[PDB]
């Protein structure tokens, strides 16, 4: 099996910048049968380049492909706003076709620390017998952030889940939410609920907390 | 122009088999290669296999060889994917894709179907509760927690679509119960909390849950 | 290479 490596898997670039994306194969790709695709969230992939360097009509000529053997490159001469997307390479030089893991080209912007908010469970939910506590990390950049839950200062594990938005189309930030869930009875056994947040924009961790019942 | 149209979303139980269809119009169905590619969480795009209808020859990726059948019906220009012995890791969007042409075929996939979400799960259809995330404590955050629904998707708007600036609706998470949860938040001026109304409109078509929840300070 | 079969089919259909 030919393994295709796309490294780095993310590139943070400015609008208008040139981008060069690498695709390296574990063994030679026959007849340069190497294609590139673009994929935006919520859309099917789209062919940009085939045969290493051929471009379908309809594809913008700011996309070009080059390379041979095991070393291929997609070049975007000047990033337009619609070019921030995930790019996949694919080889079809053997019957077993394979794809690289993709490279996300994302918009580089200034660092922004998250604004952090915590929400106790609603009265409505408590009446149903469960308690969810939510921690929001809003409008931060870059994407890497960590959140931990502490209940009466005890670090929690296995009772929370989180998810992160796609990069905002207007301010190029991310947001993340995390939800802690307990039964109502267990929620009522503890006083202090806190979420602690780490991010490259914060000089030390930020904690938001509440005392149950206040 | 070539167009590929796939069948709709499926929920399948573990251990069952799924069939997805892909109907083509335009160009020549019989002499161009049609492939299936899936997009599963954490796994980018993965080529599964393909068929050349005129020859009735298939080519399957080793990872699926033994679990997959691809067939083509020339009378209806429809190709089919069967995937058997389904597991949770087979939850994915499945696409059919046909090679492009210059005409002379190019191998690479120029034409794609819209995708078919296949969810492999033992859960039953369930509508969500919608709980407020009350603003508390010069910007305020507020939101709604859309909890315990199945299957995907849920859509959320604010103020019937009038409010979009500063809205973030998160990807759903899959809980240990096999039900999904998601949250949608928005930030607004603290001064607006006395006077402006904020309502999250939640739609879960499979359970016919259509809820408009007013979110107010405690 | 299975990916070359339809190119061969196209060439046959032409010649032919
Ligand atoms: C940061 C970190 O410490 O680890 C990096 C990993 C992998 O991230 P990536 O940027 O190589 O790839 C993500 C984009 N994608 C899926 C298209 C390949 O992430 C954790
Ligand atoms: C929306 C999908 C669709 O319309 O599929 C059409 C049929 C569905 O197959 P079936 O449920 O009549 O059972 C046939 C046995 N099976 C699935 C093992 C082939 O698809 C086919 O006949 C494909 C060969
Ligand atoms: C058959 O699947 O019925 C069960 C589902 C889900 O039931 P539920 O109690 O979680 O939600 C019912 C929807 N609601 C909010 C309108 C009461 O019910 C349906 O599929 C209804 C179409």
């Amino acid at each position: 099996e030919i393994v295709l490596t796309q490294s780095p898997g993310t590139q943070s670039l400015s609008p208008g910048e040139r981008a060069t994306l690498s695709c390296r194969a574990s063994q030679s790709v026959g007849n340069n049968k190497l294609a590139w695709y673009q994929q935006r969230p919520g859309q099917a992939p789209r062919l940009l380049i085939y045969g290493a360097s051929s471009r379908p009509s309809g594809v913008a000529d700011r996309f070009s492909g080059s390379g041979s053997g095991t070393d291929f490159t997609l070049t975007i001469s000047r990033l337009e706003p619609e070019d921030f997307a995930v790019y996949y390479c694919q080889q079809y030089g053997q019957s077993l076709s394979t794809f690289g893991q993709g490279t996300k080209v994302e918009v580089k912007r200034t660092v922004a620390a998250p604004s952090v908010f915590i929400f106790p469970p609603s009265d409505e939910q408590l009446k149903s017998g469960t308690a969810s506590v939510v921690c929001l990390l809003n409008n931060f950049y870059p994407r890497e952030a960590k959140v931990q839950w502490k209940v009466d200062n005890a670090l929690q594990s296995g009772n929370s889940q989180e998810s992160v938005t796609e990069q905002d189309s207007k301010d190029s930030t991310y947001s993340l939410s995390s939800t802690l869930t307990l039964s109502k009875a267990d929620y009522e056994k503890h006083k202090v609920y806190a979420c602690e947040v780490t991010h490259q924009g914060l000089s030390s961790p930020v904690t938001k907390s509440f005392n149950r019942g206040e | 122009q070539v167009q590929l149209v796939q069948s709709g979303a499926e929920v399948k139980r573990p251990g069952s088999s799924v069939t997805v269809s892909c109907k083509a119009s335009g160009g020549s169905f019989s002499t161009y290669a049609l492939s299936w590619v899936r997009q599963a969480p954490g796994r980018g795009l993965e080529w599964m296999g393909g068929v050349i209808p005129l020859l009735t020859i298939t080519n399957y990726a080793p990872r699926f060889q033994g679990r997959i059948t691809i067939t083509a019906d020339r009378s209806t220009s429809t190709a089919y994917l069967e995937l058997n012995s389904l597991r949770p890791e087979d939850t994915a969007v499945y696409y059919c894709a046909r090679e492009g042409t210059t005409g002379k075929p190019i191998g690479a996939f120029a034409h794609w179907g819209q995708g078919t979400l296949v969810t492999v799960s033992s859960a039953s259809t369930k509508g969500p509760s919608v709980f407020p995330l009350a603003p508390s404590s010069g910007t305020a955050a507020l939101g709604c927690l859309v909890k315990d629904y199945f299957p995907e998707p849920v859509t959320v708007s604010w103020n019937s679509g009038a409010l979009t600036s500063g809205v973030h609706t998160f990807p759903a998470v899959l809980q240990s119960s096999g039900l999904y949860s998601l949250s949608s938040v928005v930030t607004v001026p603290s001064s607006s909390l006395g006077t402006q109304t904020y309502i999250c409109n939640v739609n879960h078509k499979p359970s016919n849950t259509k809820v408009d929840k007013k979110v107010e300070p405690k | 290479n299975w990916w070359d079969i339809t190119n061969w089919l196209w060439y046959i259909k032409k010649k032919k």
